[PDB]
């Protein structure tokens, strides 16, 4: 979902 | 001010703790790697081969330090 985005 | 092993958020609201946190191979500047209470990660402590620190799969993720709440 969206809030791992920029997260690896 | 983070430590590894420390209780924390990520968005404030994906509970996990600290188990990484330096400079990674993936991206420049420093990455704090979580094991999260659910499996909604993206990882299990390694990205592209390289081990950070090790979680069960899905458990584990890097985000950058300033996304984290003590
Ligand atoms: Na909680």
């Amino acid at each position: 979902d969206s809030w791992k985005d920029g997260c690896y | 001010d983070f430590r590894v092993g420390e209780r924390v958020w990520v968005n404030g609201n994906k509970p996990g703790f600290i188990q990484f946190l330096g400079e990674t191979q993936f991206a420049p500047g420093q990455w704090a790697g979580i094991v999260l209470d659910e499996p909604i990660g993206k990882n299990d402590g390694s990205v592209a081969g390289v081990r950070y620190f090790q979680c069960e799969p899905l458990k584990g993720i890097f985000t950058r330090p300033s996304k984290l709440t003590r």
